[PDB]
């Protein structure tokens, strides 16, 4: 069965910085693009980017090219989502998911306190 | 950016029932290639989003036939024959058609 | 299909 693990959830102070993990299972990440969701109970869902493991190709939706950065490593068949500079509105469920948003991880929750 | 503009925002339903969703775009999303990226997603009380519709009428597997997609270009549908209780939650219409991926704002399905 | 018929 195919299995997107996600790290545990994030209880940070404001300034700081979180990197979250999604750790495939079932599929080889470089078949396909890696995609970030964030999602927030009233705002909705927001794509944050892509990546391409097999040459880490990246793109991001504007609003996160400065705030989020995806990364990813096929040895431990695993992506990335880096956040910097965490404010009040970063606190959000964060989902990783494989090509086309198919199947998705069960979703890392970030608290900015 | 396409906007994703679906409607109704919220669907209050008896057990049994059919239901309709309506997903607008800003924009065509007929691809050059000649395909149309427009999916569905159910994201189910506590759970994770998953994808039930792709290419506008194409159903993923293990979603019963009880929902079928169907549109083009900026108007689309997604109807449910008859409402079950695995079929409440959230749905999401998405666009794939044109970067950034963007979605609808989500139509609350619940009794 | 790398993005499994999703987006282009």
């Amino acid at each position: 069965q195919v299995r997107l693990q996600q790290s545990g959830a994030e209880l940070v102070k404001p300034g700081a910085s979180v990197k979250l993990s999604c750790t495939a299972s079932g599929f080889n990440i470089k078949d396909d693009y890696m995609h970030w969701v964030k999602q927030r109970p009233e705002q909705g869902l927001e794509w944050i980017g892509r990546i391409d493991p097999a040459n880490g190709n990246t793109q991001y939706a504007p609003k996160f090219q400065d705030k989020a950065t995806i990364t990813a490593d096929t040895s431990s068949n695993t992506a990335y989502l880096q956040l910097t500079s965490l404010t009040s509105e970063d606190t959000a469920v964060y989902y990783c998911a494989r090509g086309g948003l198919l199947r998705w991880g069960q979703g890392t929750s970030v608290t900015v306190s | 950016d396409v906007v994703m503009t679906q409607t109704p925002l919220t669907l209050s339903v008896t057990i049994g029932q059919p239901a309709s969703i309506s997903c607008k775009s800003s924009q065509s999303l007929l691809h050059s290639n000649g395909k149309t990226y427009l999916n569905w997603l159910l994201q189910r009380p506590g759970q994770s989003p998953k994808r039930l519709i792709y290419l506008v009428s194409k159903l993923d597997s293990g979603v019963p036939d009880r929902f079928t997609g169907s549109g083009s270009g900026t108007d689309f549908t997604l109807k449910i024959s008859s409402v079950e209780a695995e079929d409440l939650g959230v749905y999401y219409c998405w666009q794939g058609t044109h970067f950034p991926i963007t979605f609808g704002s989500g139509t609350k399905l619940e009794i | 299909n790398k993005e499994n018929c999703g987006a282009a």
